[PDB]
């Protein structure tokens, strides 16, 4: 009567939760990567001398 | 002649044989970190011993052979090379034994006996007691010694012409082959009791193998030169037998102690 | 945290004393010492330093060969013995500690001193003054120019800020032209750029009067500055 | 049954509004958009002098501060410009399991099997490394040490729960529970007010740290997940499990984004970090080497292969000027 | 180009070193026993019968052993047991008291196939014999095990017992087993364990040489 009713109750919050899909998210990731893209010392390398290792 | 030519072209091929071998078993050591310890450190000192014995000693060899007229003491300096290498890789063999044993010997004890610094200041010792050996005839054990001819100073190389018999025989054989194929020798001996007792025919094997080549190689040309010394007689092919199979045991150590341990099968393998 | 010297006292000329600084309170083995000395009236002028496990010993080139410097790290004792005495050696002389790792305090707590009196290329600081009169609740700014530029390469402007309150020891107030000390009030400040450092003491307080001093480190023999004294 | 028959309509018409409105694959739209080639890193520095395996390691705030905890119960702070050690702490347990940085720099906290997440203090008047609070109430093991401010910390357990502490009283101050396996990680938001953590039972969850709610469920694999970490941006989080796939699950669209495996792999991935553009997913593997994964295209834009036992632990710095690994052989090697 | 206390720093970090390289020697000299076994297995009895996770440190005989216990484990995921690689030994414990004896054979089977205990030795123990009899007199391995056609005495049951667990071992190229039967009581427990942790080594020296 009270075992399951939490777990239940943690599905009505997850049937109530932002809905932001898999397309409309989809363009928040390429949105990051691709405007942050100049910042990553890793994807494209930094100079030699701006280096500190 | 035949003879000269066989001979040359056997030492040349067998020391091409050693010098690969030795490099193989060196690329495999540094390649695998896991094989950096006190037993792959005696290793690597006879593979060094052995890349000595037949990057040098085989061209040294055959110069000494071809006898070309070079100063009386350029010549001792040749042969005083051959005799450092060479007691270099018998010295290093006689510390794999000891290394073995010890093992064997003091069980756990042995790490708490066996620091890095004590097994660099062994294999530095064997390679000085190498050095001093086969460099002692530049100091007064030289043919000069006994020639009237004080004056003789230009002369073809011959390794008759510059090294005493006595010492070939007295001193490098009775003293740094022989003796290192006794403790060699007894040390394998109880090696393979005490493994045997605790348990092994694979134990029984290897050690016998070790000893068999390093005895098989080291007595033949050895004995040439004990018969010579004491009035004897022997045919130069015979002769040329003892020097290769020398210089054949210096290529043959390494498929027979590195290629044993089967971590280094495996990383060989691999590779 | 308390450390206390001993060996202080009056001596003839041509003689040799012996300094011992006691350390009761942190971890003596692991902190650097800097001998540091005061002439009387005149102004702070640092003498020695030996780094932790006695490997680097540094002197100032006034009497460079004429002291040694010696260290006890299980007794925590640092002693210095002085060989020959002029009428310049006479000085009160503080044990500093000094720890040097990537941000650290060098230079935190300064020992209570000891009076010893005798009877009768390098870097340049200079302060502008050696009297300011002032009141409490007025922001008052001190300066001091250097003579080379104090930024090295790393970033690091290896200037120093300590105060002496009168009658006390000194303490570190800046240790890196612009980062505070161990709990000092926030009041201070200090600012500047490579030869000219100025210290802005906002919302003064009757303590605060004292003798102010600016020392760089870039350099060993370490120079300190003349010493601006803020007067009430 | 009724509420069983409820449940089963909830899921199931639940993902039936997933489904119905997800329009498509995250590669369906970025096909078009070109690829980043062969991101061959070198390694530039190569800390040395831990003398056991290294199971975890966490950067500093400032991209240059470093803390590295091995099997042996040490835990080194290095200084990663110049390859120094900075602070080395003997830790009470030799079987430590993962560690954490203060983000001020000030606190260092450390744990494993002994259920006690201690907490030491660097920044002290004595100049050594005093234990400040051991954090004990844990009934099993400790994973994913993370701390929020220097009073605030949120530490996962093999006891199927995570709890947010309280540093200066030292209870538990939030329980999270929900798991039916060992919570084997646990990554911080960027904004530090939610956090997702991954368990035994195959299936990772978003928790708030504020209320202790069950935000949200992820699932997806087939085996434990074993290390996790956030999208930069703090929208989406990607796992490594021990089925040889790192998974990147968005945090709105509940279901995963687009999963990272190659036919090749063998083995199972030990840990996940992110680059600072959001652009290269890093994977640690068991296979002795790290694979940095173009994190758009799902394309192994380059792998990192120094090690000579299987990777433990990634850290990319603030900046994202470096990626520290550290693997089972006690070595920590930068690559830039 | 060092800075004034750049110097000083790599002088800090070079202390450092050389603590971490001397202690790190220290640990390297310890032998690290895992410790399993089902539930009621002794493996508490055998804990204190040696001279979260819980460790117990004991020198025997100039051996320092850190015996680890991992049975706390809330819930054993064994996702952790890799962490034991390197321990000289598993001592594993089983009761022939407690089919639990199925219970302990399966765990045994498990233990030794690991890719992470291919290597490493595993000490057996059947400890206590005081109660192992006056069971097999009213039951033999007949009851849990009914392949078992043998005498329903002590010795031979307890023998084939022992061979049937041996028997899960699938690879006895490389790891061996050492088994324990002798009573509890005796204080011999700790002394096979160090028998058995001296041959595990001594073999893992001579392997490594290639003599092995
Ligand atoms: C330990 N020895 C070595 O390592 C090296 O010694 C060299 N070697 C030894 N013996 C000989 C020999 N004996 C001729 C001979 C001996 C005595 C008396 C008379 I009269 C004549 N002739 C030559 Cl051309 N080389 C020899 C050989 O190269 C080995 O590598």
């Amino acid at each position: 009567i009270a075992q399951a009713r939490k777990l239940v109750e943690q599905l009505k919050m997850e049937a109530n939760i932002d809905r932001i899909k898999v397309s409309k998210a989809a363009a928040d990731l390429m949105a990051y990567c691709e405007a942050h893209a100049k910042e990553d010392p890793l994807l494209t390398p930094v100079p030699a001398s701006e280096n500190p290792f | 002649s035949w003879t000269s030519v066989t001979y040359i072209t056997v030492e040349i091929l067998i020391g091409l044989c050693a010098i690969v071998g030795n490099v193989l078993v060196i690329w495999v050591v540094k390649l695998n970190p896991s094989l950096q310890t006190t037993t792959f450190y005696f290793i690597v000192s006879l593979a060094l011993a052995d890349i000595a014995v037949g990057v040098l000693v085989m061209p040294l060899a055959i110069v000494i052979s071809l006898g070309v007229t070079i100063h009386f003491y350029s010549c001792l300096f040749m042969t005083c090379l051959m005799l450092i290498f060479t007691h270099a890789s018998i010295m290093s063999l006689l510390a794999i034994a000891v290394d073995r044993y010890l093992r064997v010997k003091l069980t756990v004890r042995y790490r708490r006996v066996t620091t890095q610094r004590r097994i660099w200041l062994a294999l530095g010792l064997c390679w000085l007691v190498s050095f001093l050996v086969g460099l002692t005839p530049m100091f007064g054990w030289n043919m000069k010694l006994s020639s009237a001819d004080e004056n003789l100073t230009f002369l073809p190389c011959r390794f008759r012409s510059v090294m005493r018999m006595d010492y070939m025989v007295y001193f490098s054989f009775f003293l740094w082959i022989l003796v290192p194929l006794v403790v060699m020798c007894a040390i394998y001996f109880d090696i393979f009791y005490i493994i045997r007792n605790r348990l092994e025919f694979k134990t029984a094997k290897s050690l016998l193998l070790v000893l068999f080549l390093f005895a098989l190689c080291w007595l033949p040309l050895s004995i040439i030169n004990c018969i010579l010394y004491f009035d004897g007689q022997v045919p130069q092919t015979v002769l040329y037998l003892g020097i290769l199979l020398s210089h054949a045991n210096s290529m043959m150590n390494p498929i027979v102690y590195a290629y044993k341990i089967k971590k280094f099968k495996e990383t060989y393998l691999l590779i | 945290v308390q450390l206390v010297e001993s060996g202080g006292g009056l001596v003839q000329p041509g003689g040799s004393r012996k300094l011992s600084c006691s350390a009761s309170g942190f971890a003596f083995s692991s902190f650097g010492m800097h001998w540091v000395r005061q002439a009387p009236e005149k102004g702070l002028e640092w003498v020695a330093y030996i780094s932790s496990g006695s490997g680097t010993i540094y002197y100032a080139d006034t009497v460079k060969g004429r002291f040694t410097i010696s260290r006890d790290d299980p007794k925590n004792t640092l002693f210095l013995q002085m060989t020959s005495l002029r009428s310049e050696d006479t000085a009160m002389y503080y044990c500093v500690r000094s720890i040097y790792y990537y941000g650290s305090s060098p230079f935190d707590f300064w020992g209570q001193g000891t009076t010893l009196t005798v009877s009768s290329s390098d870097i340049v600081m200079t302060q502008a003054t050696s009297s300011v009169p002032v009141t409490p609740g007025e922001s008052v700014s001190i300066s001091c120019r250097s003579s080379k530029s104090l930024l090295h390469s790393n970033g690091n402007t290896y200037l120093y800020w300590f105060l002496q309150r009168p009658g006390q020891s000194p303490q570190l107030l800046i240790y890196r032209m612009s980062n505070l000390a161990s709990g000092v009030p926030d009041r201070f400040s200090g600012s500047g750029s490579g030869t000219a450092f100025t210290l802005t003491i906002s919302r003064l307080e009757a303590e605060d009067v004292g003798v102010y001093y600016c020392m760089q480190h870039l350099e060993y023999p370490l120079t300190f500055g003349a010493g601006t004294k803020l007067e009430l | 049954d009724q509420l069983r028959q409820e449940a089963e309509q909830l899921k199931n018409q639940i993902r039936d509004a997933r489904k119905a409105c997800a329009d498509a694959t995250l590669s369906q739209i970025t096909n078009n958009i070109d690829p980043v080639g062969r991101i061959q890193m070198r390694t530039r520095r190569t800390l040395r002098g831990h003398l056991a395996k290294i199971y975890a390691m966490h950067w500093g705030t400032d991209s240059r501060l470093l803390v590295s905890a091995s099997q042996d119960g040490k835990l080194i702070i290095w200084d990663s410009y110049t390859t120094n050690k900075v602070h080395a702490i003997p830790l009470r347990s030799s079987w430590v399991m993962t560690c954490a940085y203060a983000p001020s720099g000030n606190y260092v906290a450390c744990g494993g099997l002994d259920n006690i997440c201690s907490i030491y203090n660097l920044k002290t008047r004595e100049g050594n490394v005093r234990v400040s609070r051991e954090l004990a109430g844990h009934t099993g093991y400790l994973s994913c040490c993370r701390f929020l401010d220097d009073n605030q910390i949120v530490t996962s357990s093999g006891d199927t729960t995570c709890a947010l502490w309280d540093i200066e009283t030292g209870q538990q101050t939030t329980t999270f529970t929900g798991h039916t396996g060992d919570v084997m990680s646990l990554s911080l938001a960027p904004d530090t007010r939610l956090f997702v953590s991954g368990a035994c039972d195959a299936s990772a969850k978003l928790w708030d740290v504020r209320e202790g709610m069950c935000r949200q469920t992820f699932t997806g694999h087939e085996s434990d997940i074993n290390a996790i970490c956030f999208f930069p941006n703090g929208n989406a989080f990607a796992t490594g499990s021990d089925d040889a796939t790192c998974r990147l699950f968005d945090l709105r669209a509940d279901q995963e984004l687009m999963t990272y495996s190659h036919d090749n792999i063998i083995c199972g991935i030990t840990s996940v970090s992110f680059s600072k553009s959001g652009r290269l997913l890093l994977a640690g593997y068991d296979d002795f080497n790290c694979n940095v994964w173009d994190a758009l295209k799902a394309d192994r834009a380059g792998v990192l292969a120094g090690h000579d036992n299987r990777v433990s632990c990634l850290g990319v710095t603030d900046d994202g000027m470096a990626v520290a690994t550290g693997s089972w052989d006690s070595f920590l090697k930068i690559w830039n």
